[PDB]
């Protein structure tokens, strides 16, 4: 709730890294739950939360399309506070993508 | 020619004479008490004949005589002069017998550090640490004197001595596969150099030196380290270096090898390169 301060860390798997999902360790968070990672004051990241165990204890890992869009580092120090949606408001209804070629 | 056999010959009579001479030295002492003039005409006697066997390109003979005087010496309470005797020994001994010189060398530092010279200290130091890097692959020692002798100086305040001592330990120490003290050491040193006027110019090649440094340990934040140099310096971006770890980053972001081997290839024939920088393009080359 309050937020902790924990290490960046790579992804585990490509299958996560995939789902868009940073990977973390149960004995600190859960699947499913959102989180705000803040590095700076003025740059606050919503993610969502998916286990795997592989995930050394007080390190979060992300995916390289996370650390491209967020900056973030390996080894880098962050905050990770547990967030949750305003389902009244922020549900997603619709939703524009613009689809590129990841694999010129 | 003449020079070898006669010096040998003349040396080792002028060395008989002098073991003469001490030996009866204790019966003078002890029937008439002549004090300590026998003893310096002994030392005397005993410099003369390392003096000659230097001369003689007897080296190993001519630090054992200094040896004995700076003994002989010493036992006559004038610290000054067996210190300067042993200094003696070392820099003869250096090449014949590197361990004597070792010892002798630091018998001088701990005489000339007892009367606080620290300056004389800090010179030993470094020609130990010289001497142990060029004889020996004892690359801790060579450190440990390096480290020694730029505190030394720092606590001196002499600057510009202890800033050489310190990249060579980093550069060493990167050599070591030890990153965040080399790091650290050149941007310390670089930010040391920005605002001299002189030195300005070649602050540029340690921010690169540095960043080439950071690019082992992951590439984001090497791009950080840029970023910041850049920021930082941004005279730095004027140089060839900026362009040159941009087009790298960007050839490793695709893993386009042959695209840096071009731009490698490319920079050494400009200019020749050195096998430290060769060392860590090639290994940042096999990621």
């Amino acid at each position: 709730m309050a937020g902790r301060s924990m290490q960046a860390a790579r992804c585990p798997t490509d299958e996560l890294s995939l789902s868009n999902c940073a990977v973390v360790s149960e004995k600190d968070y859960q699947s499913g739950q959102h989180v705000i990672v803040r590095t700076s004051p003025n740059h606050k990241y919503i993610f969502t939360l998916r286990t795997h165990p592989s995930v050394v204890p007080g390190s979060v890992a992300f995916s390289l399309p996370q650390r491209k869009w967020a900056g973030l580092s390996i080894g880098q120090e962050i905050e990770v506070a547990l967030y949750s949606f305003d389902k009244a408001k922020q549900c997603i209804g619709t939703m524009t993508i613009e689809i590129d070629f990841l694999q010129k | 020619g003449m020079d070898t056999s006669g010096k040998q010959a003349e040396a080792m009579a002028l060395l008989a004479e002098a073991e003469r001479k001490v030996k009866n030295s204790q019966s003078f002492f002890s029937g008439l008490f002549g004090g300590s003039s026998k003893i310096e005409e002994a030392c005397e006697i005993y410099a003369r004949a390392a003096n000659m066997f230097k001369m003689a390109k007897n080296w190993s003979a001519a630090g054992n005589a200094f040896c004995q005087a700076a003994q002989l010496h010493l036992q006559l309470q004038s610290k000054h002069d067996a210190a300067t005797c042993f200094v003696d020994a070392g820099n003869a001994f250096k090449k014949a017998d590197p361990q004597e010189a070792i010892n002798c060398l630091m018998r001088a530092i701990e005489i000339y550090t007892d009367m606080g010279r620290f300056t004389i200290a800090a010179k030993h130091h470094i020609s130990i640490a010289e001497i142990y890097e060029t004889e020996l692959v004892d690359v801790e020692k060579a450190i440990a004197h390096y480290e020694q002798s730029a505190d030394y100086y720092k606590g001196e305040e002499s600057n510009s001595s202890a800033n050489k001592c310190l990249l060579k330990v980093a550069g060493y120490a990167a050599q070591l596969e030890q990153y965040q003290k080399a790091i650290d050491i050149y941007e310390q040193v670089g930010t040391s150099a920005m605002d001299s006027p002189l030195l300005k110019y070649s602050a540029k090649d340690y921010f690169f030196k540095a960043a080439l440094c950071h690019f082992c340990i992951d590439m984001l934040n090497a791009k950080l380290a840029v970023q910041k140099y850049e920021e930082l310096f941004p005279a730095f971006s004027d140089s060839r270096e900026c362009k040159l770890m941009k087009k790298l980053l960007e050839a490793h972001e695709e893993q386009n090898v042959d695209s840096y081997t071009e731009s490698v290839k490319e920079y050494d024939s400009i200019s020749r390169l050195d096998q430290w920088l060769t060392t860590m393009l090639l290994r940042i080359k096999k990621t």
